[PDB]
């Protein structure tokens, strides 16, 4: 159920340019779907689903991340917004490209990106999963 | 983290003849990076550092003047004429001035140069230094 696993391409960095990735996890789905429900849980700007400027663990440094996708679809999210990309696959990866562009001050950026894709109690049946898993990715500078 | 203390060469123009009692005459640009939990420490090289004293050597080697460094007006630092470090760990990067150790009369000099090493310090009086940065070269002009 759910089965969400995250992975980082390094862990930090101090000089993060635009288009630089930070985390790269993978999401899974069960049956036919059209949206891989994934979220970040940080500080989204209202209905911004596919891109949102996240914040650090301590709240003093902002880090914009282009996770969304290119091709994702804003169809609700759990926890902190999120988006769903074509969920026809059983397991896809989603990398969060950070649009920092400049240098980031030393700190820790923790993200709770995770997803389940599966639909809770709605018109689809499948395996009832009303709970989507969350993830944990830290970006400690070091 | 790391601790990478950056420093750059500088040249001041004030003669010893002025400095009567601990006065700042040379703000050395020191910028620490990543030292959020490390005590940034600067220490003159063995050629200018003798027994725990910092002194400027002449360009042609003639006279020496014992001087101590100070953060001017940046944060609280642990003073010492042989070892300079900050007791409070955290980010820092501000110009450290150069004071004088009980003057020295000042015999007609021309130029003075002093090499200051950078890094961090641990404990106290045990010479717990570590090269973590860059060695700067401070030049003092005298008359």
């Amino acid at each position: 159920s759910a089965e969400l696993h995250l992975e980082s391409r390094g862990g930090s960095g101090t000089q993060l340019r635009d288009g630089a990735k930070v985390a790269t996890g993978r999401i899974i789905c069960r049956e036919a779907h059209t949206g891989f429900h994934v979220w970040m849980n940080e500080r989204q700007v209202d209905g911004r689903a596919e891109r949102y400027v996240v914040q650090s663990k301590d709240g003093r440094h902002e880090l914009r991340v282009r996770t969304g996708g290119d091709g994702w679809s804003p169809v609700k999210g759990e926890g902190g917004k999120g988006v769903s990309r074509p969920g026809q696959e059983e397991q896809v990866f989603f990398d969060v490209m950070a649009d920092g562009n400049q240098d980031i001050a030393p700190g820790e950026y923790r993200f709770s990106v995770g997803g389940a894709c599966v639909v809770p109690q709605e018109d689809n049946k499948q395996g009832f999963t009303p709970s989507g898993t969350t993830g944990t990715t830290k970006l400690t500078v070091t | 983290e790391e601790c990478q203390v950056r420093v750059g060469d500088l040249t001041v123009a004030k003669t010893r003849g002025q400095l009567t009692d601990a006065a700042p005459i040379g703000p050395v640009t020191v910028q620490a990076l990543g030292c959020n939990a490390r005590q940034v420490a600067l220490k003159a090289d063995t050629d200018n550092f003798e027994q725990g004293k910092f002194f400027l050597i002449s360009d042609n080697n003639r006279d020496k003047l014992y001087v101590n460094i100070r953060p001017m007006d940046n944060s609280a630092w642990t003073t010492d004429n042989g070892v300079f470090y900050k007791n409070d760990v955290g980010s820092w990067g501000g110009t450290i001035g150069i004071y004088v150790d009980g003057q020295q009369t000042n015999t007609p000099p021309g130029n003075y140069t002093l090499t200051l090493t950078g890094g961090y310090w641990a404990k106290d009086n045990k010479q717990g230094f570590t090269p973590s940065g860059t060695t700067g070269t401070t030049k003092l002009t005298v008359t």
